[PDB]
Protein backbone atom coordinates (compact mmCIF):
# COMPACT_ATOMS: atom_id res chain seq x y z
CA UNK A 1 0.00 0.00 0.00
CA UNK A 2 1.05 3.62 -0.58
CA UNK A 3 2.65 5.34 2.40
CA UNK A 4 4.41 8.57 3.33
CA UNK A 5 6.66 8.38 6.40
CA UNK A 6 8.04 11.62 7.85
CA UNK A 7 10.98 12.34 10.14
CA UNK A 8 13.14 15.24 11.29
CA UNK A 9 11.00 17.27 13.70
CA UNK A 10 11.93 18.52 17.12
CA UNK A 11 12.92 21.47 19.28
CA UNK A 12 14.99 24.21 17.61
CA UNK A 13 15.99 27.77 18.32
CA UNK A 14 14.66 30.85 16.53
CA UNK A 15 16.99 31.60 13.66
CA UNK A 16 17.97 27.93 13.52
CA UNK A 17 17.50 25.36 10.77
CA UNK A 18 15.92 21.91 10.43
CA UNK A 19 15.36 19.44 7.59
CA UNK A 20 12.21 17.31 7.42
CA UNK A 21 12.03 14.13 5.34
CA UNK A 22 9.04 12.43 3.68
CA UNK A 23 9.89 8.90 2.50
CA UNK A 24 7.49 7.53 -0.11
CA UNK A 25 6.71 3.86 -0.59
CA UNK A 26 4.33 2.02 -2.90
CA UNK A 27 4.85 4.65 -5.62
CA UNK A 28 7.65 6.71 -7.15
CA UNK A 29 7.22 10.38 -6.37
CA UNK A 30 9.18 11.23 -9.52
CA UNK A 31 5.88 11.58 -11.40
CA UNK A 32 3.79 13.32 -8.71
CA UNK A 33 3.32 16.73 -7.17
CA UNK A 34 4.38 16.68 -3.51
CA UNK A 35 3.40 19.24 -0.90
CA UNK A 36 4.09 20.33 2.67
CA UNK A 37 1.18 21.50 4.84
CA UNK A 38 1.44 22.60 8.47
CA UNK A 39 -0.86 23.09 11.46
CA UNK A 40 0.02 25.32 14.38
CA UNK A 41 -1.19 24.05 17.78
CA UNK A 42 -4.95 24.47 17.95
CA UNK A 43 -5.15 26.13 14.50
CA UNK A 44 -6.11 25.18 10.96
CA UNK A 45 -4.25 23.74 8.00
CA UNK A 46 -1.88 26.02 6.09
CA UNK A 47 -0.18 25.11 2.83
CA UNK A 48 3.60 25.64 2.96
CA UNK A 49 5.22 24.47 -0.29
CA UNK A 50 4.91 22.30 -3.37
CA UNK A 51 7.29 20.83 -5.94
CA UNK A 52 6.40 19.70 -9.42
CA UNK A 53 7.33 16.50 -11.30
CA UNK A 54 10.26 16.26 -13.76
CA UNK A 55 11.16 19.95 -13.79
CA UNK A 56 11.22 20.48 -10.00
CA UNK A 57 9.38 23.82 -10.07
CA UNK A 58 8.71 25.05 -6.52
CA UNK A 59 5.99 27.24 -5.01
CA UNK A 60 5.81 28.67 -1.48
CA UNK A 61 3.37 30.34 0.86
CA UNK A 62 4.27 34.00 1.35
CA UNK A 63 4.98 33.34 5.03
CA UNK A 64 7.89 30.97 4.22
CA UNK A 65 9.28 32.36 0.97
CA UNK A 66 13.06 32.77 1.13
CA UNK A 67 13.37 30.70 4.31
CA UNK A 68 12.09 27.23 3.37
CA UNK A 69 13.24 25.06 0.44
CA UNK A 70 11.29 22.07 -0.86
CA UNK A 71 13.21 19.43 -2.80
CA UNK A 72 12.99 15.79 -3.81
CA UNK A 73 15.50 13.01 -4.42
CA UNK A 74 14.06 10.50 -6.88
CA UNK A 75 16.80 7.91 -6.31
CA UNK A 76 15.90 7.92 -2.60
CA UNK A 77 12.15 8.37 -3.34
CA UNK A 78 12.11 11.02 -0.59
CA UNK A 79 10.94 14.64 -0.45
CA UNK A 80 12.41 17.22 1.91
CA UNK A 81 11.66 20.56 3.54
CA UNK A 82 14.75 22.57 4.43
CA UNK A 83 13.63 25.04 7.11
CA UNK A 84 15.99 27.98 7.67
CA UNK A 85 15.71 31.20 9.73
CA UNK A 86 12.98 29.68 11.87
CA UNK A 87 10.50 31.93 13.70
CA UNK A 88 8.12 31.38 16.58
CA UNK A 89 5.23 31.41 14.08
CA UNK A 90 6.70 28.28 12.43
CA UNK A 91 5.87 26.05 15.41
CA UNK A 92 3.48 23.46 13.97
CA UNK A 93 2.97 19.83 13.05
CA UNK A 94 4.30 19.48 9.50
CA UNK A 95 2.62 17.10 7.03
CA UNK A 96 3.83 15.99 3.63
CA UNK A 97 1.22 14.98 1.07
CA UNK A 98 0.95 13.67 -2.47
CA UNK A 99 -1.26 15.31 -5.08
CA UNK A 100 -3.76 12.89 -6.57
CA UNK A 101 -7.37 13.53 -7.62
CA UNK A 102 -7.28 17.30 -7.83
CA UNK A 103 -6.55 16.99 -4.10
CA UNK A 104 -4.10 15.45 -1.61
CA UNK A 105 -4.95 11.76 -1.35
CA UNK A 106 -2.08 10.39 0.79
CA UNK A 107 -0.64 12.14 3.85
CA UNK A 108 2.33 11.50 6.09
CA UNK A 109 1.84 11.05 9.81
CA UNK A 110 3.07 14.52 10.76
CA UNK A 111 6.19 15.59 12.66
CA UNK A 112 6.27 18.32 15.32
CA UNK A 113 8.60 21.32 14.97
CA UNK A 114 8.82 23.48 18.11
CA UNK A 115 10.68 26.79 17.90
CA UNK A 116 11.86 27.77 21.40
CA UNK A 117 9.77 30.67 22.67
CA UNK A 118 9.69 30.62 26.52
CA UNK A 119 11.20 33.72 28.14
CA UNK A 120 12.96 32.82 31.39
CA UNK A 121 15.00 34.98 33.75
CA UNK A 122 18.39 33.71 34.94
CA UNK A 123 19.36 31.97 38.13
CA UNK A 124 22.66 33.37 39.43
CA UNK A 125 24.91 31.18 41.57
CA UNK A 126 28.20 32.15 43.24
CA UNK A 127 31.55 30.82 42.04
CA UNK A 128 33.02 31.13 45.51
CA UNK A 129 36.70 31.71 46.30
CA UNK A 130 38.34 29.22 48.67
CA UNK A 131 42.85 30.15 49.77
CA UNK A 132 45.22 27.87 47.82
CA UNK A 133 46.20 30.12 44.88
CA UNK A 134 49.08 32.24 46.23
CA UNK A 135 48.22 35.96 46.43
CA UNK A 136 45.54 35.98 43.72
CA UNK A 137 42.05 34.49 44.04
CA UNK A 138 39.35 33.88 41.45
CA UNK A 139 35.62 34.27 42.05
CA UNK A 140 32.59 34.68 39.87
CA UNK A 141 28.93 34.18 39.04
CA UNK A 142 27.33 31.32 37.15
CA UNK A 143 24.32 32.70 35.19
CA UNK A 144 22.16 29.66 34.43
CA UNK A 145 18.99 28.80 32.54
CA UNK A 146 17.82 32.02 30.89
CA UNK A 147 16.18 32.70 27.52
CA UNK A 148 16.56 34.46 25.12
CA UNK A 149 19.95 36.06 24.78
CA UNK A 150 21.48 38.35 25.94
CA UNK A 151 22.41 39.07 29.52
CA UNK A 152 24.88 41.74 30.56
CA UNK A 153 27.15 41.36 33.62
CA UNK A 154 29.01 44.00 35.61
CA UNK A 155 30.75 43.80 38.97
CA UNK A 156 30.16 46.13 41.92
CA UNK A 157 27.81 48.19 39.70
CA UNK A 158 30.64 48.86 37.27
CA UNK A 159 33.22 49.97 39.82
CA UNK A 160 35.16 46.71 39.27
CA UNK A 161 36.40 46.17 35.72
CA UNK A 162 40.06 45.05 35.96
CA UNK A 163 40.50 41.29 35.77
CA UNK A 164 36.91 40.57 34.74
CA UNK A 165 36.22 37.89 32.13
CA UNK A 166 32.62 37.37 31.06
CA UNK A 167 32.39 34.35 28.80
CA UNK A 168 30.14 33.88 25.76
CA UNK A 169 26.96 32.03 26.66
CA UNK A 170 26.52 28.40 25.71
CA UNK A 171 23.28 26.84 24.55
CA UNK A 172 22.40 23.90 26.79
CA UNK A 173 20.60 20.74 25.71
CA UNK A 174 17.48 22.16 27.41
CA UNK A 175 17.37 25.03 24.92
CA UNK A 176 18.26 27.51 27.67
CA UNK A 177 21.45 29.57 27.86
CA UNK A 178 24.14 29.66 30.54
CA UNK A 179 27.30 31.67 31.08
CA UNK A 180 29.83 32.59 33.75
CA UNK A 181 31.61 35.82 34.61
CA UNK A 182 34.80 35.63 36.69
CA UNK A 183 37.23 38.08 38.23
CA UNK A 184 40.68 37.68 39.76
CA UNK A 185 41.32 39.66 42.95
CA UNK A 186 44.02 39.80 45.62
CA UNK A 187 43.50 37.07 48.21
CA UNK A 188 44.11 39.63 50.99
CA UNK A 189 40.93 41.44 49.90
CA UNK A 190 38.61 38.48 50.46
CA UNK A 191 38.00 39.22 54.12
CA UNK A 192 37.29 42.92 53.60
CA UNK A 193 36.06 43.76 50.09
CA UNK A 194 32.52 43.00 48.95
CA UNK A 195 32.08 41.49 45.47
CA UNK A 196 28.67 41.57 43.76
CA UNK A 197 27.88 40.56 40.20
CA UNK A 198 25.04 42.47 38.51
CA UNK A 199 23.22 40.44 35.84
CA UNK A 200 20.69 42.25 33.61
CA UNK A 201 18.26 40.22 31.44
CA UNK A 202 16.23 42.84 29.58
CA UNK A 203 14.07 40.28 27.67
CA UNK A 204 12.50 39.17 30.99
CA UNK A 205 12.77 42.60 32.68
CA UNK A 206 14.88 40.83 35.35
CA UNK A 207 18.08 42.05 37.03
CA UNK A 208 19.91 39.81 39.55
CA UNK A 209 22.59 40.96 42.01
CA UNK A 210 24.54 38.22 43.77
CA UNK A 211 27.02 38.88 46.56
CA UNK A 212 29.86 36.37 46.25
CA UNK A 213 31.39 35.40 49.59
CA UNK A 214 34.09 32.89 50.63
CA UNK A 215 32.53 29.55 51.55
CA UNK B 1 -11.88 30.74 2.58
CA UNK B 2 -14.46 31.50 5.17
CA UNK B 3 -16.14 28.32 6.33
CA UNK B 4 -19.48 28.51 8.08
CA UNK B 5 -20.13 27.78 10.78
CA UNK B 6 -16.68 27.83 12.44
CA UNK B 7 -17.98 25.29 14.97
CA UNK B 8 -21.25 23.61 15.81
CA UNK B 9 -22.69 21.25 18.38
CA UNK B 10 -24.94 18.50 17.06
CA UNK B 11 -26.52 15.20 18.04
CA UNK B 12 -26.21 11.74 16.55
CA UNK B 13 -28.60 11.49 13.62
CA UNK B 14 -28.59 15.19 12.72
CA UNK B 15 -28.05 16.43 9.17
CA UNK B 16 -24.98 18.69 9.14
CA UNK B 17 -24.22 21.27 6.44
CA UNK B 18 -20.84 23.03 6.24
CA UNK B 19 -20.36 25.87 3.77
CA UNK B 20 -17.14 26.99 2.07
CA UNK B 21 -16.93 30.28 0.15
CA UNK B 22 -14.24 30.20 -2.53
CA UNK B 23 -11.12 32.34 -2.23
CA UNK B 24 -9.77 31.03 -5.54
CA UNK B 25 -11.71 30.80 -8.79
CA UNK B 26 -14.52 28.26 -8.88
CA UNK B 27 -13.13 26.17 -11.75
CA UNK B 28 -10.54 25.05 -9.16
CA UNK B 29 -12.97 22.54 -7.71
CA UNK B 30 -13.00 22.08 -3.98
CA UNK B 31 -11.86 19.12 -1.92
CA UNK B 32 -13.03 18.34 1.62
CA UNK B 33 -10.95 16.80 4.41
CA UNK B 34 -11.78 15.33 7.81
CA UNK B 35 -9.23 15.61 10.62
CA UNK B 36 -9.66 13.73 13.89
CA UNK B 37 -7.74 15.19 16.85
CA UNK B 38 -4.03 14.45 16.72
CA UNK B 39 -4.30 12.71 13.34
CA UNK B 40 -3.51 13.56 9.71
CA UNK B 41 -6.32 14.90 7.52
CA UNK B 42 -8.28 12.36 5.46
CA UNK B 43 -9.66 13.12 1.99
CA UNK B 44 -13.48 12.85 1.78
CA UNK B 45 -14.58 14.66 -1.40
CA UNK B 46 -12.67 15.80 -4.44
CA UNK B 47 -13.84 17.77 -7.48
CA UNK B 48 -16.58 19.39 -5.35
CA UNK B 49 -18.82 16.32 -5.33
CA UNK B 50 -16.84 13.11 -5.97
CA UNK B 51 -16.69 10.66 -3.07
CA UNK B 52 -13.20 9.37 -2.36
CA UNK B 53 -12.92 5.59 -2.18
CA UNK B 54 -14.05 4.04 1.10
CA UNK B 55 -15.70 7.24 2.38
CA UNK B 56 -19.26 6.55 3.64
CA UNK B 57 -22.24 7.45 1.48
CA UNK B 58 -23.56 9.79 4.19
CA UNK B 59 -20.91 12.31 3.06
CA UNK B 60 -21.75 14.33 -0.05
CA UNK B 61 -20.51 17.53 -1.64
CA UNK B 62 -22.10 20.09 -3.92
CA UNK B 63 -21.62 23.51 -5.48
CA UNK B 64 -23.68 26.66 -6.12
CA UNK B 65 -21.57 29.21 -7.97
CA UNK B 66 -18.86 30.32 -5.55
CA UNK B 67 -20.39 28.25 -2.74
CA UNK B 68 -19.32 24.68 -1.94
CA UNK B 69 -21.09 22.66 0.73
CA UNK B 70 -20.30 19.46 2.60
CA UNK B 71 -23.32 17.61 3.98
CA UNK B 72 -23.26 14.78 6.50
CA UNK B 73 -26.80 13.49 6.02
CA UNK B 74 -26.97 11.59 9.34
CA UNK B 75 -24.22 12.28 11.88
CA UNK B 76 -22.50 9.30 13.51
CA UNK B 77 -20.45 9.47 16.72
CA UNK B 78 -17.25 8.71 14.76
CA UNK B 79 -17.86 11.94 12.76
CA UNK B 80 -16.52 14.11 15.66
CA UNK B 81 -13.71 15.99 13.88
CA UNK B 82 -12.72 19.26 12.23
CA UNK B 83 -13.61 19.53 8.52
CA UNK B 84 -11.58 21.57 6.03
CA UNK B 85 -12.24 22.73 2.47
CA UNK B 86 -9.43 23.38 -0.02
CA UNK B 87 -8.94 24.73 -3.53
CA UNK B 88 -5.88 23.80 -5.58
CA UNK B 89 -4.27 25.70 -8.43
CA UNK B 90 -0.88 25.16 -10.04
CA UNK B 91 0.68 28.05 -8.09
CA UNK B 92 -1.41 28.14 -4.93
CA UNK B 93 -3.27 25.98 -2.43
CA UNK B 94 -5.68 27.48 0.10
CA UNK B 95 -7.59 25.92 2.98
CA UNK B 96 -10.70 27.12 4.70
CA UNK B 97 -10.39 27.94 8.38
CA UNK B 98 -11.99 24.71 9.54
CA UNK B 99 -15.30 23.71 11.12
CA UNK B 100 -15.20 21.79 14.40
CA UNK B 101 -18.11 19.35 14.65
CA UNK B 102 -18.85 18.49 18.27
CA UNK B 103 -21.29 15.67 18.98
CA UNK B 104 -23.36 15.24 22.14
CA UNK B 105 -22.66 12.05 24.07
CA UNK B 106 -25.32 9.36 23.93
CA UNK B 107 -25.65 5.59 23.98
CA UNK B 108 -24.02 4.00 20.92
CA UNK B 109 -24.85 0.39 20.03
CA UNK B 110 -21.93 -1.90 19.09
CA UNK B 111 -21.37 -3.36 15.67
CA UNK B 112 -21.01 -7.09 16.40
CA UNK B 113 -18.83 -9.51 14.44
CA UNK B 114 -18.08 -13.18 15.03
CA UNK B 115 -14.98 -15.00 13.74
CA UNK B 116 -14.59 -18.79 13.48
CA UNK B 117 -11.23 -20.34 14.32
CA UNK B 118 -8.87 -20.73 11.39
CA UNK B 119 -8.05 -24.14 9.93
CA UNK B 120 -4.41 -23.29 10.66
CA UNK B 121 -5.11 -22.82 14.40
CA UNK B 122 -7.01 -26.11 14.73
CA UNK B 123 -3.66 -27.81 13.97
CA UNK B 124 -2.55 -26.53 17.42
CA UNK B 125 -5.27 -28.56 19.19
CA UNK B 126 -7.12 -25.40 20.31
CA UNK B 127 -9.95 -23.38 18.75
CA UNK B 128 -10.41 -19.66 19.46
CA UNK B 129 -13.78 -18.08 18.59
CA UNK B 130 -13.65 -14.28 18.70
CA UNK B 131 -16.52 -11.83 19.13
CA UNK B 132 -15.87 -8.14 18.38
CA UNK B 133 -18.08 -5.32 19.71
CA UNK B 134 -17.01 -2.24 17.83
CA UNK B 135 -17.45 1.42 18.80
CA UNK B 136 -20.00 1.42 21.60
CA UNK B 137 -20.81 3.58 24.63
CA UNK B 138 -21.11 3.39 27.58
CA UNK B 139 -18.82 0.63 28.82
CA UNK B 140 -21.46 -1.76 30.12
CA UNK B 141 -22.36 -4.55 27.68
CA UNK B 142 -22.88 -8.25 28.43
CA UNK B 143 -21.39 -11.02 26.25
CA UNK B 144 -22.87 -14.53 26.44
CA UNK B 145 -21.47 -17.44 24.42
CA UNK B 146 -23.52 -20.37 23.15
CA UNK B 147 -22.42 -23.63 21.56
CA UNK B 148 -25.29 -25.69 20.15
CA UNK B 149 -27.46 -23.40 22.34
CA UNK B 150 -25.61 -24.30 25.58
CA UNK B 151 -24.52 -21.22 27.53
CA UNK B 152 -20.74 -21.27 28.13
CA UNK B 153 -18.97 -20.23 31.32
CA UNK B 154 -15.37 -20.16 32.48
CA UNK B 155 -13.81 -20.50 29.01
CA UNK B 156 -13.86 -16.92 27.67
CA UNK B 157 -11.73 -13.81 28.30
CA UNK B 158 -12.47 -10.19 27.34
CA UNK B 159 -10.31 -7.16 26.55
CA UNK B 160 -11.30 -3.50 26.01
CA UNK B 161 -9.86 -0.50 24.13
CA UNK B 162 -11.01 3.12 24.38
CA UNK B 163 -10.44 5.74 21.67
CA UNK B 164 -9.23 8.28 24.29
CA UNK B 165 -11.00 11.38 22.96
CA UNK B 166 -13.99 13.51 24.03
CA UNK B 167 -16.63 11.50 22.12
CA UNK B 168 -14.54 8.34 22.56
CA UNK B 169 -16.21 4.95 22.19
CA UNK B 170 -15.18 1.53 23.44
CA UNK B 171 -14.41 -1.61 21.53
CA UNK B 172 -14.37 -5.03 23.15
CA UNK B 173 -13.19 -8.49 22.11
CA UNK B 174 -14.41 -11.69 23.73
CA UNK B 175 -12.50 -14.90 22.98
CA UNK B 176 -13.95 -18.37 23.56
CA UNK B 177 -11.26 -21.06 23.88
CA UNK B 178 -12.23 -24.65 23.02
CA UNK B 179 -10.34 -27.86 22.36
CA UNK B 180 -10.29 -29.01 18.75
CA UNK B 181 -12.38 -32.00 19.86
CA UNK B 182 -15.15 -29.85 21.37
CA UNK B 183 -15.08 -27.47 18.42
CA UNK B 184 -15.44 -30.31 15.91
CA UNK B 185 -18.24 -32.05 17.80
CA UNK B 186 -20.59 -29.02 17.85
CA UNK B 187 -22.12 -27.04 15.01
CA UNK B 188 -23.72 -23.69 16.01
CA UNK B 189 -21.52 -20.97 17.57
CA UNK B 190 -23.14 -17.76 18.77
CA UNK B 191 -22.07 -14.53 20.47
CA UNK B 192 -24.96 -12.63 22.14
CA UNK B 193 -24.33 -8.98 23.06
CA UNK B 194 -26.78 -7.31 25.48
CA UNK B 195 -26.83 -3.53 25.93
CA UNK B 196 -29.81 -1.96 27.65
CA UNK B 197 -33.02 -3.38 26.23
CA UNK B 198 -31.42 -4.85 23.07
CA UNK B 199 -29.62 -8.17 22.57
CA UNK B 200 -27.85 -8.94 19.27
CA UNK B 201 -26.64 -12.46 18.55
CA UNK B 202 -24.18 -13.16 15.72
CA UNK B 203 -23.62 -16.80 14.80
CA UNK B 204 -22.01 -19.22 12.38
CA UNK B 205 -22.30 -22.93 11.59
CA UNK B 206 -19.02 -24.87 11.63
CA UNK B 207 -18.10 -25.79 8.07
CA UNK B 208 -20.77 -23.64 6.36
CA UNK B 209 -19.28 -20.61 4.60
CL1 LIG C 1 -12.57 -2.59 31.64
CL1 LIG D 1 -20.31 -31.81 10.45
Amino acid sequence: EVQLVESGGGLVQPGGSLRLSCAASGFNLRSYYMHWVRQAPGKGLEWVASISPYYSYTYYADSVKGRFTISADTSKNTAYLQMNSLRAEDTAVYYCARHGYGAMDYWGQGTLVTVFNQIKGPSVFPLAPSSTSGGTAALGCLVKDYWPEPVTVSWNSGALTSGVHTFPAVLQSSGLYSLSSVVTVPSSSLGTQTYICNVNHKPSNTKVDKKVEPK
Amino acid sequence: MTQSPSSLSASVGDRVTITCRASQSVSSAVAWYQQKPGKAPKLLIYSASSLYSGVPSRFSGSRSGTDFTLTISSLQPEDFATYYCQQSSYSLITFGQGTKVEIKRTVAAPSVFIFPPSDEQLKSGTASVVCLLNNFYPREAKVSWYVDNALQSGNSQESVTEQDSKDSTYSLSSTLTLSKADYEKHKVYACEVTQGTTSVTKSFNRGEC
